């Protein structure tokens, strides 16, 4: 269902530079019909510019959208840390049909680097009277997401077990928070004593080491 | 002006997903609804739409297998996607074109909130709700809500009366196919023992409302 | 329309009402469907200035507006190059409709008159409209179509006549060339009507001799409603226009 | 009708229409066929000044205003004595028919209710009309008749809410006893609604409760709808409706 | 002011306008000056709901509206407890002015009457302000302020008038007991006239019998102009204002 | 007048309002007083239709509508022949006034240009009126006379901006030989404001170089007020007025 | 809607403080203005006003030596403060009391900027700027404004484009009479060599703008 | 007629009700009780008028109450971009008898966190002419409370220093401090070594940055 081309598929820009998005399409487009849409995570798109140029009543000027025939740009000439979101072109070739969404484009804020603040939880006393056991290690508000988290149980590394997730990047602090998973049977857990999280960053000048006696 | 989405959130393969898009505190009557998916993580995909004459248009895929109507009277919009697979697993929009349309994408002005529909052959679980029991200057305090499906789960603190320092999770698919999630709060360790800490978690597919006081 | 009756519902199935967004989609022109795709309808309802389609919707020929209401949407407005003001002249426009229409009895097209074709005095030429019933009078609920058999008026009778009671020098034209004169003190188009048809039956067959488009007030005394000769703009409409 | 819908072509087969003469006859005010030869209006639409009868029309249950028009003559006007002003009290009227309409489904009377009917707060209620849709906005073409679900508030606690952003003593009373109380700052009845009903399901039944008096403004914060009580007023509408 | 002539410099010196914020500090509805502190005006022009007092200025005795403005600010609205409409009655206010009037020869108060004061027809009252000079018909530039002699009619009297092509029973009362009614065909008080004077001459003075309140249209046949009777409401004026 | 101040007594001697009759003389256009027995005005105001006498009259420079009027009666109109509409152009006329006002300090005539006179951009320009202060919005009482200093704009330029956003094609002329542009988004002319004069200074001499004669709107975006060329009609009006 | 102080900066003492509350693109005829002034680090002290009717109240203090008027044809409302000691060093502001009032203080809707007066005896200084060098993952870099008379100075980072991370110091009177300020700013150790990095001082009591580039 | 406000300064938590008193002997004339919000560097802010009234555009959270001689500010849920003074201001009288109150200080309780310790040698500009100046700079630490020592060739510095701190943050809610240590150019050639030792709630350690005049 392809037909229009978004450059870049992600990007990453500091607060207040220049930030271009380019939307191009082989066939041209009908009547200058070509929007811009932008969408933060987990809520529906948002019309910012329509008919090629036109910008929707309350969007800041900031954004500015340009171009002609088979060739579009999406300007936004100060980024703001609110303005991290995807971005979407789409265009109409005909009024029958022929009209698509370009790839989107994934616009990221870059700051200054932020070291995360490591928690460790031990497996609720109730969850441990079901099958399982699950050790939580929090990494908060940093920058940039790129962190290993290394989870060793008795001095031993494990691999094939843990899952993490991350948040997406805060509107305004533009950092990430991470959530790492220990996952074990209850016979494995008890198997063992001590346990701990070895988050590697880049703020932080040695990996930081959190941990618990299974007991106290 | 509102759109709202309506229908069921889990579908069994081969059966045929069945939406309503309902238009509040206003009968469009000179406009155009169109339907847009969103596969979770990608992009946005055009399904069809129906003009301001009550012309269907469907995209180049769907085509044979979708249906798209209106009952002005109900002040409804349906979509009708027969023999479904893993691959319509969408959030599901209805969106409005101001110019009525029917074939447009490039200026969808007014949207839906989305829905999430998950096509499956597993059952709805509900979640296991587990406290994250705080252990200096900082306290941090969560929920593990583990084991669920389908997505989504709400989750909310002391009854929405605490906002700030509140990181629910993005929702991770574990090995036996059931999502797993966690949501934090950072407080101060001397808030502790003096506030009750309930986090309030609400899963719509199974009718499941937990509250989960979590306790050092 | 000034003076005529209500339209049975056989009558005029080319006859669209124009409609403007708002607390409803009211009727603001009138226009004529030449083409399953195409309206014709006076430049001053849509021009000079560019308009929001999203702010326009044709309705084709209904006996009242809005019980039985389909708007249709606009795709393209294309106003002649040579208009500013009605009083100047060139006061047509086409709308190009963003899907065609299924024409039956009831709606289908208006014949456009060959070039050679003049429209003299003596001719029955019928005008129809939603618009104003007299000056500054509204056409009152249920809103039905009207029409009014207008005399036509020869161009130089017309402008003799535009100069009586008027400051304006009488080696100066009011009544330009691409303009056709038609109606009297009891028998007139008004305000709302504009963009709609004025046909003429020649030999059997209705042909839309004019457009809509100015007058002073609304059938006064030596001021004939002034239409827009579609004969002068063939070649135009025809350049869009199948 | 501030909120709420169009109402189905089936419900409210009582709901009239008052019409006033002009450049049509335009609607100005709503009550409701109590019987085949009477309408239940309120007293401020037709007083308390002596209004000349050519200048009024009834017309029955239709969908929407001036399409399927049948304009019914009235003969007699019947304020009630105690009427001055809406504020005052006593805001009701009859009007009798020249000729008893022929009832069917879709247009027949509305029971009124005992004595000892009290409406409660809980009631499901619902008011009538094709009156203004929000503060001096009017019902837009092709006027249906409106419908919205209205909560009964007791007349203490409606009287207090009146007196909220008020000089008026609170030992001075507003809401008096032959009035009622419904709606919110959502759902409300307005200009162009008086006379009309407000019908409540009571045992399987609707009940006329009350009749479309006054308010201050339209549905606006702290001062809910006010209607003329029919229970209050029973014995009056009997001694001339049989 | 329905009939009547445009008012000498001189004459009705009480005289204010009040004025309503907006594209300029419009004229609504007339008063007096009672006290140097104090305005007498109608409780409908302020009420019955609660006012922002920054939407409110007094404006003085000049002859014409805009052209010699001076507005003063109002640090209180007092509208009477009883007044929900003026067909109901006690349609009375008082504003209290953040400064007072140096009184003076242009400017100076109308005297209050006695209680006993009953103003029987035959009385040679006038009334002043800025409002309608005709229904639905709005005083023109240069907005003199007008004057009109009006006959004094019994309240009974008028009374019976107000039932004349009214479906309102005899028995029950129109022109209630704290009215006063003024006027004719001819000569009348209007809308924006509201709150202004109804002053009679009483053994050489000038005494203010009533405040333009309602009335059914402007100078209608059989429906005379109702004012306040100030007599009635004495006792409240003075719980406020000085003696 | 959209932007600009309230008039000081002293400035612009040679305003007039012109009245209508009903409940009062009301204001309904401006013009100048160019001799002691005439007044130049636009034709719009008085045309193309002629017009009852006994329904007009003129009104000497005051500070404020209506507070000190003196109202003269008019004993002749003419209107520019080539007139029909204010687009078309030729939005001139003249008031011969029934009796020769008595010239002073408050006053006087307004100086018409020579016919070699052009008024290019960056002259000191103004425009007087008792007209409009926005879009569809009155001058409110007191009603005093505003003024506003104007850019003007070349004809070309001037044409070249009414054109956009406008379907009218490029080679199709809107601002005419006959007419002069002034003003931006902030400071212009409005109704009520027509007939009334646009002078600037030349050589320290106030000349009146248009007549408020029509525009798209009030200070509307790309949409300069459009006022006669008094240059243009020089000959016109000197048949009837003496030169002097 | 606007109002604006306008006024000398810098009085001798002995001398008398005048200034003006101008207000724009709005007419205030039934309107108050009162001023208001508010000693470095000190709080809120109410001066005096104009009511409604043109009427003067000073208060306890001031009444005296205060003088409020207005030029209605000007749109303007005065202050002038005689015999000026360094006690009546202060920001002056205007507000308007939208009842008209005068002598009110508990509703003042509009406010002006405020305008910095500085009674003294010392003459006008500009400042010498010095480049604070940077030196390993976020450096920080800044500009050292010395030696100014009197206050204020507005420092920018690259014309406006640098806001983030910037921290604009308070000034602090020297032994010497005069005034010395610091702005720092952090950023990327990675970006230094990389990046131009332009302090913008600007002194307007002494017509001085100085732009210095820091390096390492 | 004085107004006094209670407490002069306050700090609280995101998320917390925060209460502002205003009180005065005599009585406010006509609920004329006004709340103001002054963020630094600003104008006074209206948020509060004629006691409860609020001004519109203000958020929800801010509400006003009492009468007479007694009333209050109440923050529901005070926000990061709530630090600020808050100053109520009443009427007695028509004719002068109006104050403000000594104003409340609203400060953000945030965890604590710990500055990031830079120092800056004279630069050779300013070198050239009379004076040197070493600035010692702690970036976005809480709570305010710190503790910068100069040490030259490991000598207690007393007098040549002063410091200066950045307002409170509307967003982080952290501070900044700068130390400058101003020294003859005689006296700066006179010593090699130059360190300022700082000592906050939030470093386990007192926290010392040097630089040998020499690089
Ligand atoms: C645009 C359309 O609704 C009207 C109707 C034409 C009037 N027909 C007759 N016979 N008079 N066209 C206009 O309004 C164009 N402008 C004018 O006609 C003006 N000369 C008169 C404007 C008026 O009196 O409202
Ligand atoms: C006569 C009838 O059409 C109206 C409608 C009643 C308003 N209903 C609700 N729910 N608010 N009745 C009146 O207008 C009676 N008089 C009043 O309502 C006045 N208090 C205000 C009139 C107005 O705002 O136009
Ligand atoms: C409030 C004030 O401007 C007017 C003036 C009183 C009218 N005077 C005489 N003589 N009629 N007061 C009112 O308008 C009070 N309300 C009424 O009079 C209503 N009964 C009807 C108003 C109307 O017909 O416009
Ligand atoms: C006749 C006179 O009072 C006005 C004022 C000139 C308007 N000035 C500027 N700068 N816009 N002249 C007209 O109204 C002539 N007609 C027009 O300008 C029309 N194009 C539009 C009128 C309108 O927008 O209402
Ligand atoms: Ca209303
Ligand atoms: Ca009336
Ligand atoms: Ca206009």
């Amino acid at each position: 269902d392809i037909q229009m081309t978004q450059s870049p598929s992600s990007l990453s820009a500091s607060v207040g530079d220049r930030v271009t998005i380019t939307c191009q399409s082989i066939k041209s487009v009908y009547n200058n019909r070509l929007g811009w849409y932008q969408q933060k995570p987990g809520k529906a798109p948002k019309l910012l510019i329509y008919e090629t140029s036109i910008l929707t009543s309350g969007v800041p000027s900031r954004f500015s959208g340009s171009g002609s025939g088979t060739d579009f740009t999406l300007t936004i000439s100060s980024l703001q840390p609110e303005d991290f979101a995807t971005y979407y072109c789409a265009g109409g070739f005909d009024r029958s049909g022929d009209t698509t969404f370009g790839q989107g484009t994934k616009v990221e804020i870059k700051r200054t680097v932020a070291a995360p603040s490591v928690f460790i939880f031990p497996p609720s006393d109730e969850q441990l009277k079901s099958g399982t056991a699950s050790v939580v290690c929090l990494l908060n508000n940093f920058y940039p997401r790129e962190a290993k988290v290394q989870w060793k149980v008795d001095n031993a590394l494990q691999s094939g077990n843990s899952q993490e997730s991350v948040t997406e990047q805060d509107s305004k602090d533009s950092t990430y928070s991470l959530s790492s998973t220990l996952t074990l049977s209850k016979a494995d857990y008890e198997k063992h004593k001590v346990y701990a999280c070895e988050v590697t960053h880049q703020g932080l000048s040695s990996p930081v080491t959190k941990s618990f006696n299974r007991g106290e | 002006v509102q759109l709202v989405e309506s229908g069921p959130g889990l579908v069994k393969p081969s059966e045929t997903l069945s939406l309503t898009c309902t238009v509040s505190r206003f009968s469009l009557i000179g406009y155009a609804i169109t339907w847009i998916r969103q596969p979770p993580g990608k992009g946005l995909e055009w399904i069809g739409g129906i003009s301001s004459a009550a012309t269907t248009f469907y995209s180049s895929w769907a085509k044979s297998r979708v249906t798209i109507s209106v009952d002005t009277s109900k002040n409804q919009f349906s979509l009708k996607l027969s023999s479904v697979t893993a691959a319509d697993t969408a959030v599901y929009y209805c969106a409005r074109d101001p110019r009525g349309y029917g074939a447009a994408l490039d200026r969808l002005d007014l949207w839906g909130q989305g829905t999430l529909v998950t096509v499956s052959s597993a059952s709805t679980k509900g979640p296991s709700v587990f406290p994250l029991a705080p252990s200096g200057g900082t306290a941090a305090l969560g929920c593990l809500v583990k084991d669920y499906f389908p997505e989504p789960v709400t989750v909310s603190w002391n009854s929405g009366a605490l906002t700030s320092g509140v990181h629910t999770f993005p929702a991770v698919l574990q090995s036996s196919g059931l999502y797993s999630l966690s949501s934090v709060v950072t407080v101060p360790s001397s808030s502790l023992g003096t506030q009750t800490y309930i986090c309030n978690v609400n899963h719509k597919p199974s009718n499941t409302k937990v509250d989960k006081k979590v306790e050092p | 329309i000034v003076g005529g009756q209500e339209a049975p519902r056989s009558k005029w199935p080319w006859q669209v009402s124009l409609r403007v967004h708002g607390p409803y989609w009211m009727h603001f022109c009138g226009g004529s469907l030449i083409h399953p795709q195409w309206v014709l309808t006076a430049a001053h309802c849509v021009g000079p200035d560019v308009k929001d389609l999203a702010a326009l919707r044709v309705q084709l020929r209904e006996q009242h507006l809005y019980y039985q209401d389909q708007l249709l949407p606009v795709s393209r407005i294309i106003v002649h190059p040579q208009f500013y003001t009605a009083q100047i002249g060139a006061d047509i426009a086409l709308l190009e409709l963003e899907e065609p229409v299924n024409v039956s009895s009831h709606v289908h097209t208006v014949t456009l008159p060959p070039a050679s074709e003049t429209f003299p005095p003596g001719m029955p030429c019928w005008v129809t409209g939603w618009g104003d019933v007299d000056n500054d009078e509204r056409l009152p609920p249920p809103f039905p179509l009207k029409q009014v058999k207008v005399p036509i008026m020869e161009n130089h009778i017309c402008d003799a006549k535009y100069h009586l009671g008027a400051y304006t020098g009488d080696d100066v034209r009011i009544v330009r060339d691409d303009m056709l004169c038609a109606g009297n003190t009891r028998r007139d188009s008004c305000q709302g009507d504009s963009g709609g048809p004025l046909v003429c039956k020649v030999n059997g067959t209705w042909l839309q001799a004019g457009v809509v488009s100015w007058g002073e007030g609304c059938a006064q005394p030596n001021r004939p409603g002034i239409y827009t000769r579609v004969t002068y703009y063939l070649d135009w409409i025809h350049h869009y226009v199948p």
